């Protein structure tokens, strides 16, 4: 499936990954792309936090879906 | 002399908004823009239409926006008379930050709160007492102050 990244200072980024991807993969693959280390990063779908262990599937994020970043430090 | 980065903020979400949320600018100024965060899906705020309202400061974007929480709601992180107590509001602001990441980061502490960094100190020990009481309390709290 693909879905996207839209919020930050004026860029979009994508995600290509499967249905049962976790959420702790998908920080890694966000590393991976714009360099932000996995416990800073703060995922966010309709105003809700995005669970590390978790997966689409668990929140049902679907094709062409847009989430939002925010950046902290405890927490996941 | 008007600072171009305060009408931006308006005119980016104008153009672009983020889901569960809807905001206003106000016609006698651009340093004060008025905001509803849409009450968050299987939450005990599930169904509230919480208000608010941000300042942009002479400073801004080399310092915080500041934000009112206008709507009645009862949650660990607002003070007894509507101030929101989250560090983004204060700490370590840059100019990548906008008003577009300050809304997102308050609908984030409406769909999770926390416990763990309290300021309302009663509601944390109700939470910590039980955490199905507290979201019986936030939602007669919701149905009482935040549906219209």
């Amino acid at each position: 499936m693909q879905i996207f990244v839209k919020t930050l200072t004026g860029k979009t980024i994508t995600l290509e990954v499967e249905p049962s991807d976790t959420i702790e993969n998908v920080k890694a693959k966000i590393q991976d792309k714009e360099g932000i280390p996995p416990d800073q990063q703060r995922l966010i779908f309709a105003g809700k936090q995005l669970e590390d262990g978790r997966t689409l599937s668990d929140y049902n994020i679907q094709k062409e879906s847009t989430l939002h970043l925010v950046l902290r430090l405890r927490g996941g | 002399g008007l600072p171009r980065r305060i009408i931006k903020e308006t005119q980016r979400l104008l153009a672009e908004p983020v889901p569960g949320i809807k905001a206003e600018p106000d016609e006698s100024n651009a340093r004060y823009f008025h905001v509803v965060i849409a009450g968050p899906q299987d939450s005990p705020f599930e169904g509230g239409t919480f208000k608010l309202e941000l300042f942009l400061p002479e400073e801004y974007p080399m310092a915080a926006p500041k934000v009112r929480f206008m709507t009645k709601i009862y949650h660990p992180n607002v003070d007894k008379l509507g101030r929101i107590c989250l560090d983004i509001l204060k700490d370590k602001w840059s100019p990548a930050l906008q008003i577009r990441t300050v809304l997102l980061s308050i609908q984030a502490l409406l769909s999770a709160p926390n416990p763990d960094d309290p300021l309302a100190c009663d509601v944390a020990e109700q939470w910590k007492t039980n955490e199905a009481q507290a979201i019986e309390t936030a939602r007669a709290w919701t149905r009482l102050y935040a549906m219209n």
